């Protein structure tokens, strides 16, 4: 779940 | 932010007013100029919907109408007999 | 979408990682 927390962070960047 | 995050004024963890705020951000940045009316008419919208949600907060958590007649009864002395028995006893040993 | 509505930038992603830590810190102590 290493890049998975960063993948949800980039997914939250496109939804912010 | 101190006590609990679902208790926010705007609606930030709990509501969706901040996406309306995001829409406000979209409206207010592409404008190359500046005036007074366009800036301040949407200073309502970041205030007024925020100024009502905390009013709908503290009614239910506290029974607002309870302590805000109680604190006036301690200071303006609404329970008039209930302090005179204190005054009668406190006179005899404040001598 | 747009950078200037995403503002800004790295403490918001870090405050996303702390519930990502949190969803394991909250679920471990239930098992303890």
């Amino acid at each position: 779940a290493a890049a998975a927390a960063a993948a949800a962070a980039a997914a939250a960047a496109a939804a912010a | 932010e101190n006590q609990n995050v679902n208790m926010s004024r705007t609606g930030s963890i709990l509501k969706n007013q901040e996406d309306t705020f995001a829409a406000e951000l979209h409206r207010l940045k592409q404008q190359p100029l500046f005036s007074l009316v366009d800036f301040e008419s949407v200073l309502d919208r970041i205030r007024s919907t925020v100024a009502e949600h905390l009013w709908k907060l503290m009614v239910e958590e506290s029974d607002l109408l309870g302590q805000l007649k109680i604190i006036k009864d301690f200071y303006l002395l609404g329970r008039g007999e209930l302090f005179q028995a204190f005054i009668d006893v406190a006179q005899n040993m404040l001598k | 979408s747009e950078s200037v509505t995403c503002q800004s930038f790295e403490l918001t992603l870090r405050s996303c990682l702390y519930p990502h830590i949190g969803k394991q810190y909250l679920e471990c102590c239930g098992n303890l």
